[PDB]
């Protein structure tokens, strides 16, 4: 049998990222600064390493 | 015909694509049911139907005084057949960057490929059906040749030979499909009548003088050779003689292959249909699982299933 | 007593839309239900139960999937009924948003 | 005579696929929180946390 | 005792087969999904049939 | 094809089949009572005037 009760639709999987980022934006400064790695690119990747 | 050069709503706005030059409206009622165009899918690469056979010695003389020994008889079951034909489209190089003509139209490329492809698809269906019908009838021994006699094409004396071949059931032949040259020879012979059975008002008769109209198409499958060896094929059809059955599985993708200095955008299409000839079976082993027109038009790839020629529908006539 | 749940946006993890008799009917809808295990201790587990809301031939059925000790439980199909019986014709689940339900 | 007759057998397409072999549905909660599952995002290759020793 | 035929715990062959049973407290193994799931289907031309890749 | 002869309305129509112009004979539409028509049933409206 399939037994895939936990399967998630592809478009829902696509929207998980946007939903999480919206939750972070609503969350406040702490969540963003914890994950400023994505939102703020390093001014120099050579230094970033 | 239409020009539409006066007003340019859009650049080359469907104005012309020289979509097709051959008559391809020969399906269902157009062929009086002879070439029925349907849409019913089926799986695999075949379609087999089984029907009972005619018992050859069904009725026998009986001697009441001595029944002697009872001859042993048995009944069979014939098999029908419907090959699946696969037809595609060569990769078409769409110009991605609009090419700066007097008519600048990038997406009109695909827009016009759609209609040209539809026209050529119906043309291919008709041509393959006609070639397969000719091949099957030739393999079944339903052919006549009048090339050696006289000019090689009589006005109406030609059709009587096909009537003689098809026999007592000749009434059920409805339509002759032929190239335009046999029709023009018909006109020329009628226009100068040896036995004056034509009058100026009745010299443009499109029928065959028996109630079977001639339907004209410039199919390459009905002509072969050149000059002295040029031959035209005219084949008569009963109801349901040629079955072209679409599977409605058209596939179409546009890919941005690129790989070069400029972007490369392509076009591709795929579809399929089932071709069947009444009373005949495509020999799958002798031919191929996905036959091409060369294999479809080749005899010995068709087998006679019906016991009598009268059962199968179609007779072919060769004129030079 | 009937209880009006609140299913979080991320909790709705599957749904399905099929026409019967030419109508928009939702046939499958699966959502996660979260909770905390009730033991005598003070550690807080986080155990999930998955509800499979299914609609077959215009009838609303329901299962719950449970997961414990390395297994995946399955419970019997049930047909929740009204006080007047006659079961159900629509899955009692509504999904809303900015655009529409 | 069945030899003269024609036999087609039978076929069907179950559109079913075997999924896998080992049990993997023990992951979170079944192990009583031993192994857990979140949806946190990390980049690079590493995440740190400091806890005062 | 939770059972799974994980090749990781086996780590052996023939006679020198060494199964490994490991006990865990709460939160022993941490696995987070980065929810960066890419799934593209690329299709090509030039062949006798349209090709697709997942 | 709208025409006006001796103050009387006549029309003909053309059907074209991929370049097959089939012309119809000139015809005289009439009102419900009769008396036919005195002016062409066609008005050209513009921004300036009709």
């Amino acid at each position: 049998d399939s037994n895939n009760i936990k399967y998630v639709r592809e478009d829902a999987k696509k929207m998980h990222k946007l939903w999480a980022h919206i939750r972070m934006a609503m969350e406040g400064s702490r969540a963003i600064k914890d994950n400023a790695k994505e939102f703020v690119p390093h001014p120099d990747n050579t230094k970033a390493t | 015909a239409l020009s539409d050069l006066q007003v340019f709503n859009d650049w080359a706005y469907k104005t012309m694509s020289e979509v097709l030059d051959q008559q391809v409206e020969l399906f269902n009622g157009a062929t009086r049911g002879a070439i029925i165009l349907r849409s019913a899918g089926n799986t695999g690469d075949l379609s087999e139907a089984a029907f009972w056979a005619k018992i050859q010695g069904l009725v026998r003389p009986r001697d009441p005084y001595s029944n002697a020994d009872v001859a042993a008889k048995d009944l069979r079951q014939l098999v029908d057949n419907t090959i699946k034909v696969a037809s595609g489209t060569p990769p078409i190089n769409i110009p991605p960057s609009m090419l700066r003509w007097i008519q600048k139209n990038p997406q009109e490329a695909g827009a016009v490929i759609g209609q040209q492809l539809a026209g050529d698809t119906m043309q291919d269906m008709l041509n393959n059906g006609l070639a397969a019908g000719k091949a099957a009838f030739t393999a079944g021994g339903a052919v006549h040749d009048i090339s050696a006699a006289g000019t090689g094409l009589m006005t109406q004396r030609a059709f009587n030979a096909a009537q003689r071949i098809f026999g007592d059931r000749s009434t059920d032949i409805q339509v002759w499909v032929s190239h335009s040259s046999p029709l023009f020879d018909l006109y020329d012979n009628a226009l100068a009548n040896a036995e004056q059975l034509y009058v100026f008002g009745t010299v443009n008769v499109r029928a065959d003088a028996f109630g079977r109209p001639i339907i004209i198409t410039d199919s390459p499958a009905l002509v072969s050779g050149a000059a002295e060896t040029l031959r035209h094929s005219t084949l008569g059809l009963t109801t349901g003689a040629i079955l072209i059955e679409q599977n409605q599985d058209f596939d179409s993708t546009v890919v941005d292959g690129t790989g070069k200095q400029n972007i490369t955008r392509q076009y591709q299409a795929e579809w399929s249909y089932n071709l069947g000839v009444n009373g005949y079976a495509y020999d799958i082993a002798t031919g191929g699982k996905a036959p091409n027109p060369t294999a479809l038009a080749t005899a010995a790839n068709w087998d006679k299933i019906s016991t009598s020629i009268k059962d199968t529908g179609g007779v072919v006539l060769v004129t030079k | 007593r009937p209880y009006i749940k609140f299913i979080a946006a991320e909790d709705i993890l599957n749904w399905r839309e099929r026409w019967v008799n030419g109508a928009k009917r939702t046939t499958l809808l699966v959502f996660r239900e979260e909770s905390d295990a009730d033991d005598d201790g003070y550690q807080i587990y986080k155990e999930e139960v998955w509800r499979e809301l299914r609609l077959v031939d215009g009838t609303y059925w329901q299962r719950t999937w449970r997961e414990n000790d390395g297994q995946l439980y399955v419970d019997d199909w049930i047909s929740p009924t009204k006080a007047d019986g006659s079961q159900f014709d629509e899955i009692p689940f509504v999904i809303f948003g900015s655009k529409n339900n």
